[PDB]
């Protein structure tokens, strides 16, 4: 099972991956360039092989991110719920990109940093993500926090489900 | 499988200045993927000739170039954004080398002049967005200099009320790059005269009757703009245009700028928070320092007559 993670700079992709499988945070924020490791996950009465491909949110690495897409079964389209701008970029930058390079992949829409969602604020809602999930044809929208340890397993259990 | 220079190819191909940030084991993975994709791209093209998903067929730069002679639509424009933003250096080099830019420029003219509608602003803006990716390649700026009315078209496009402050910046950055490209950047002794190219385009706006005075619309963009990237970039262009080898030609270009309010504009910026930025403080100082040396020189010649 090949899973690739895309989204804007600083929305919490690295943290998402390392919390799911460590499960903690790197303390020091270092912008991703490329990262790739496998990791075994116990789900049902069997173990699974998860090949994780972390990518760069930053524009500087645009001509290189496609090197991560080949043969991807699932792509995680990530934004941060307290960052509408990252949310908008899913449909202008991220989806169009993976649809161009690896249209055979299933997509999971992932709302990151839910722990930080204030109210009265212009943040993204579970409603908006669910709706986008519908327009984009993702398998599911799943909210998560690497900091409060929420949805982590959920996110990666789904990546497996949509493959069985 | 220890070398490991076989990556410096992928590196410059993807525009990566610091590969030292990649763990050796990773840039082997990346090499296998690079090679794998070169093979993948090949298969899709020979295949989409019949499928026929043009979306995959235009991953041939030559094919993309030829298609623009016939297609100018949102779909194609959107796909081109993806392609040019995320492709390899050499994919653009090839596109440009086979026409490509002149073809995209023609479409851009059509878009700039199209009658107003809802789809009009967007169609024009995608164009800017696509051009902004071709121009990240030097060969593209070389190609632009040789297109009749290319720089002029950029100047006109830059004055469109249909585009965004960011669009206007990207075009300016492309004009400025052109203005400084006297010689081919990657060929020893090959004159290109981009400096003269841009100068003429500014003279042509005057003589086609679009600028009431030389430099007016550019200068007026510069004047109200609030980007600070744009103030700086505008200063760089101005100083480049004034930076001429002959005193006669500096005294002349700078006079045109004096004639339209430049001096009073900079002096207002000196009494302003603008000086807090070193890129801009130095450009403004350069202007005055060069204006003063020229006064002394002029005085000095008069003194000998
Ligand atoms: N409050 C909160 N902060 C988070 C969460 N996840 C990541 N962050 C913070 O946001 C910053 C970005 O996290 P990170 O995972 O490294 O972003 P990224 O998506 O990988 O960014 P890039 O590599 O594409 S540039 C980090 O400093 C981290 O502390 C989260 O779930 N909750
Ligand atoms: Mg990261």
């Amino acid at each position: 099972l090949k899973i690739v993670v895309v989204g804007d700079g600083a929305v919490g992709k690295t943290c998402l991956l390392l919390a799911f499988s460590k499960g903690e945070i790197p303390t020091a924020y270092v912008p991703t360039v490329f990262e790739n490791f496998s990791h075994v996950m116990k789900y049902k009465n069997e173990e699974f092989i998860l090949h994780l491909w972390d990518t760069a949110g930053q524009e500087e690495y645009d001509r290189l991110r496609p090197l991560s897409y080949a043969d991807s079964d699932v792509v995680l389209l990530c934004f941060a719920v307290n960052n509408r701008t990252s949310f908008d970029n899913i449909s202008t930058k991220w989806e169009p990109e993976i649809k161009h390079y690896i249209d055979t992949a299933k997509t999971v829409l992932v709302g990151l940093k839910v722990d930080l969602r204030k109210d009265g604020s212009d943040d993204v809602t579970k409603q908006e993500g669910d709706d986008l999930c519908q327009k984009l044809g993702c398998v599911a929208y799943i909210e998560a926090s690497s900091v409060a340890k929420i949805g982590l397993n959920e996110v990666f259990e789904k990546s497996v489900d949509c493959i069985f | 499988e220890v070398v490991q220079q076989k990556f410096a190819i992928v590196a410059k191909e993807m525009k990566i200045d610091n590969p030292e940030l990649i763990t050796i084991p990773n840039q082997w993975k990346l090499v296998q993927e690079y090679e794998k994709k070169q093979k993948k791209d090949i298969r899709i093209q020979l295949n989409a000739q019949k499928t026929g998903n043009w979306r995959n067929a235009i991953t041939d730069p030559k094919y993309l170039a030829d298609l623009l002679k016939t297609r100018d639509d949102m779909d194609l424009l959107n796909e081109m954004v993806v392609v040019f933003r995320s492709s390899s250096v050499s994919f653009i080099k090839t596109f440009v080398s086979v026409g490509g830019l002149a073809n995209l420029m023609a479409i851009y003219k059509k878009k700039i002049e199209a009658e107003n509608s809802n789809t009009a602003i967007d169609e024009e803006r995608k164009c800017c967005e696509v051009l902004r990716y071709v121009f990240a390649e030097e060969d593209a700026t070389v190609a632009l200099i040789e297109i009749d009315g290319g720089v002029e078209l950029l100047l006109k496009g830059m004055n469109s009320k249909r585009i965004t402050p960011d669009n206007q910046l990207d075009i300016l950055l492309e004009i400025t790059l052109t203005s400084s490209m006297v010689e081919h950047p990657s060929q020893e002794g090959l004159y290109l005269g981009g400096d003269v190219c841009v100068m003429n385009a500014f003279s042509n706006l005057v003589s086609e009757g679009v600028d009431m005075k030389k430099f007016l619309s550019f200068f007026s963009l510069f004047s109200k703009s609030k980007s600070e990237k744009f103030k700086h970039a505008s200063l760089v262009l101005i100083n480049n245009l004034i930076d001429q080898p002959e005193l006669e030609h500096r005294m002349d270009v700078r006079n045109s700028f004096i004639e339209i309010g430049l001096v009073n504009e900079l002096e207002n910026m000196k009494n302003t928070e603008w000086m807090k930025i070193d890129k801009i403080k130095d450009s403004i100082n350069d202007f005055f320092d060069s204006w003063e040396e020229d006064k002394k020189e002029v005085e000095s010649r008069f003194d000998d007559l």
